[PDB]
């Protein structure tokens, strides 16, 4: 079987900038037609994989200019110039050559930003929930950049947290994380405080969003 | 326009056989190969095998020979995938694609379908519950589906009217159990002086319910 490696996982840029994704194969994709069976294909957020180039140089229709292919026959780019806020997603190589085909780990394109601090909001569980037995303390942290973020649950630091997060946003290059404490009726309703303390890279202190049980 | 339809989500017992369709138009259907490719959680991407709708002859993975079967159907322009004998590493999505071919030279993967979510697991079907998230400028609100199975659920806000300012998280487990978790930003003005509710769809369990934000 023929290996593709992309060695970079993922590459930071700043929108504005070239980029180069790069794939290597463990035997020449050089056909003896003269063309060369390298496949790129981009796979945006929440979308089917999009055949980005076909042939190792050729552009699939409506692929804009700023993309192009090159390569020898065992090293290939893929050089993405004046990056856009919609070029996010992973981007995978993939070779026609022999069977059979294979595909390349693939490169997550990750846009720089301006750093956003996260906005904050914590949820204590509904009055329907609690009636049927347990507590689920929601905390969502949208809008901010860079992804790298911590988020610590106070009550009175424990565990039983569930997080989840959006990919990076198609048009504001920013990230989203909900949060949430899921607990029992009688561990719920036998403390007191709940807080959502969140440290990011734009931040002195931790942001901290908190509430109690009798307050409200 | 060239469009590929897949078959909706499926939940299959371990041991038993799933069988995926992929509806094309857009162009005569007999022409090209139709391709499939196997998408695990990792979002690595392996190429299953191809059908030649014409005569019918298939080439398979050797990594799927025995487990993946394709056929096609001319009069309703359809292939279809069949997987037997399924285990939980069978548990992904599954993507068919037409490969372009003119005047002797390949496209590869040109156009992909929606792909089809394959989830392999003894669990049984079970309904979510919603509970509506209220807050203890500008006010952010939430909705929890939580302890739903298998995948996926729909979530719109005014009956997809609120689309604007929304973050629908993507579903994580927890003891065998989905969660599901969104939040949608508005002014100050806009709550509670105007109604905005909540609509889950889980077709698996046939439930379609909604929740109004009510005020603590």
């Amino acid at each position: 079987d023929i290996v593709m490696t992309q060695a970079a996982p993922s590459v930071p840029v700043t929108p504005g900038e070239s980029v180069s994704i790069s794939c290597r194969s463990s035997k020449s994709l050089l056909h003896s037609n003269g063309n060369t069976y390298l496949y790129w294909f981009l796979q945006r957020p929440g979308q089917s994989p999009q055949l980005l180039i076909y042939r190792m140089s050729n552009l699939a229709s409506g692929v804009p200019d700023r993309f192009s292919g090159s390569g020898s026959g065992t090293a290939f780019t893929l050089r993405i110039s004046k990056v856009e806020a919609e070029d996010v997603g992973v981007y995978y190589c993939m070779q026609h050559l022999e069977y059979p085909y294979t595909f390349g780990g693939g490169t997550k394109l990750d846009v720089k930003r301006a750093d956003a601090a996260p906005t904050v909001s914590i949820f204590p569980p509904s009055s329907e929930q609690l009636t049927s037995g347990g507590a689920s303390v929601v905390c969502f942290l949208n809008n901010f950049y860079p992804k790298d973020i911590n988020v610590k649950w106070k009550i009175d630091r424990q565990n039983g947290v569930l997080n989840s997060w959006t990919d990076q946003d198609s048009k504001d290059s920013t990230y989203s994380m909900s949060s949430t404490l899921t607990l029992t009726k009688d561990e719920y309703e036998r403390h007191n405080s709940y807080t959502c303390e969140a440290t990011h890279k734009t931040s002195t202190s931790p942001i901290v969003k908190s509430f109690n049980r009798n307050e409200c | 326009e060239v469009q590929l339809l897949e078959s909706g989500p499926e939940l299959v017992r371990l041991g038993a056989s799933v069988k995926v369709s992929c509806k094309a138009s857009g162009y005569s259907f007999t022409d090209y190969n139709m391709y499939w490719v196997k998408q695990s959680h990792g979002k690595s991407l392996e190429w299953i095998g191809y059908i030649d709708p014409y005569n019918g002859d298939a080439s398979y993975n050797q990594k799927f020979k025995g487990k993946a079967t394709l056929t096609v159907d001319k009069s309703s322009s359809t292939a279809f995938m069949h997987l037997n004998s399924l285990t939980s590493e069978d548990s992904a999505v599954y993507y068919c694609a037409r490969t372009g071919y003119y005047y002797g030279r390949s496209y590869a993967m040109d156009y992909w379908g929606q792909g089809t979510s394959v989830t392999v697991s003894s669990a049984k079907t079970a309904a979510p519950s919603v509970y509506p998230l209220a807050p203890v400028s500008s006010v952010t609100l939430g909705c929890l589906v939580k302890g739903y199975f298998p995948e996926p659920v729909t979530l719109t806000w005014n009956s997809g009217s609120l689309s604007s300012g929304v973050h629908t998280f993507p579903a994580v487990l927890q003891s065998d159990l989905y969660t599901l978790s969104s939040s949608v930003t508005v002014t100050s003005s806009t709550w509670p002086s105007q109604s905005i509710t909540c609509n889950v769809a889980h077709p698996a369990s046939s439930t379609k319910v909604d929740k109004k934000i009510e005020p603590r």
